[PDB]
């Protein structure tokens, strides 16, 4: 097991969104860590090198029409960074909004990015969310993972 | 040979794991090294019967919505109208028109 | 030659979720491609047990003719599922979207792309399975299924 | 040391769409090049192989209609290679549609999309995109990728 | 001189050429691709000019009443009935542009 | 082997690189290998403060338009009303939405 690579599902600071710290690691086909460990939803490096870093998160709703607003809803996940620096660093953004009819019963918006990365031994790297009340944590549809690449 | 409903494989060749009811399940005899996760009821559904070690969770569409083979993700609601209503809309489909 | 990955794409020619998705086209050198995998019934077959990185892009084109009013509301949902020593095929990924609520929607563009990392034994079987499989234009760039040995 | 990949984000012909031809490739920490090179926008291919391409572009834009006409999006990115070929041959199309209803204020599209294509010594790969005028360029929301797989 | 000529790609064995598939696959210039460019389709919201040849990739237009910029390549956009208060139309719509207006 | 504000770490293990005015910068001591990037007012919003080496730039939503936790990326229009059986207790600031109480 010289792979160096994780893989975890969801489960039921100056930081942009909320961090989503509520990962699961360890079943045995679904999800999985090698050569990297998770700390309060961080992944964290063991081995330094370029890593292809990914996320889905599912945004999954129901909406009733606010009465005195629009029902627009701003989808973001982002992907950050802490190393030898105070503050989280932003490695990726993807967003969507939501459908602006005022006729909208529902909304499915899954969002998916990656990117490769160099990192740092003891670097971590976690995902935050804007409306992470509105995440849908079912392990096939919000996901997280890594793989060294160089 | 295989582990049965309720269980799966451990690292020891002929050694079976029980699955945590409630988190996890296998509904036949197999040699899988972990058992399939628990299907959580959404908040436009109603749960039928709770997740056993040995059966998954079994959801339904709340009243006056429904789910069929090409909307599987969120229940839609029941059309109000029609061509005149030969069926009535159930869980798993919307008003048959005629 | 001991390189493990495939990229295979669309061709107009169980108790899993949707539709599977069985018209890929393997050869074609620079557009499609196996190399340590094969295809079967629209499943890629695996031949190395390892880590793969598992992906899909699937796209929803679609001209729609709002009449009388509802139901337009498409659900448009790519699975990607694994056969294994087990009856059941088990879901691996899903990716979600839901078509334009306006009634003004003349048309409808949706690409779902997803991938991840999964162990896989040898012999294991991965496929796609769609939603509305009819609005699934297979134009060889746009709609696509590969995976590549990571670990 | 012999390691074949390359992140490239974004500074403030018969080919379809307009390419991005304004990518960075030297901030220590968000973007890089290693054993690839960039030129015109273009990233170059040094070792033959079968390449993982990536690319994410950020389609953001305010937008109060106009009392006339509709102002419905067509949001495409294309993922082209340049070979021992005149023309530039498509790998990947992602594409997605702005939101119909007139009460849209904005619109916040990023759109990515990856796979594995098998290139030749100097071969070169770019992204193009429709509507260019509305790409957000933050070096988080739109760049272009590859490695060695 | 190492290069296959149209409708035509080069092959495995390194001196070789292999034809195109009429109506699969096409080559519009001397080339030295290992395979052939796959034929376009139109879409149902275009109509057939003229079809894919080894030499030349299929020619689709817009149908009668809608067309296709150079922002709006996916799909076929319905063209504008009038223009703006205060503006008169210069140009009709074609399959590649709506009206104008000045 | 830290580099002060304004800076970050060079190639040259005991070496510091400055920040470029207006391009990037850093906050606090680091060993960073490159200077983090300014950020750009949008044109939904207006600059405050410039990006200096030693702090990103500082923007703020237009007037009638904020940004709050949830709507991180593009400036909303300012609710008009407070929701059923809900009064008005707070006007509408650049960083946030009306607030209403009952
Ligand atoms: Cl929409
Ligand atoms: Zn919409």
């Amino acid at each position: 097991p010289q792979r160096v690579a994780a893989h975890i599902t969801g489960t039921r600071e100056k930081a942009l969104g909320r961090k989503i710290n509520s990962w699961e690691s360890s079943r045995s086909g679904h999800s999985f860590l090698s050569n990297l460990h998770l700390r309060n939803g961080e992944l964290v490096i063991h081995e330094k090198g370029f890593y292809y870093i990914y996320s889905q998160t599912y945004f999954r709703f129901q909406e009733e029409i606010k009465e005195n607003t629009k029902n627009d809803k701003q989808m973001v996940q982002y992907i950050y960074k802490y190393t030898s620096y105070p503050d989280p660093i932003l490695l990726m953004k993807s967003a969507r909004n939501s459908c602006w009819s005022k006729d909208a019963e529902y909304g499915l918006y899954s969002i998916y990015q990656g990117g490769i990365f160099e990192l740092k031994e003891n670097d971590r790297i976690f995902v935050s969310v804007t409306n992470e009340h509105l995440i849908d944590m079912d392990h096939e549809a919000s996901f997280f993972g890594a793989f060294l690449v160089g | 040979e295989l582990c049965p409903p309720g269980s799966h494989r451990s690292e020891r060749p002929g050694a079976c794991n029980r699955c945590t009811e409630g988190v996890g399940y296998t509904n036949a005899s197999n040699n899988l090294f972990a058992c399939l996760p628990c299907t959580a009821c959404k908040s436009d559904e109603e749960e039928r019967s709770p997740c056993t070690t040995t059966r998954n969770t079994a959801c339904q569409c709340k009243p006056g919505t429904f789910r069929n083979d090409n909307s599987a993700e969120m229940c839609r609601k029941c059309s109000t109208g029609c061509m005149v209503k030969v069926k009535d809309c159930t869980p798993w489909s919307d008003i048959e028109c005629v």
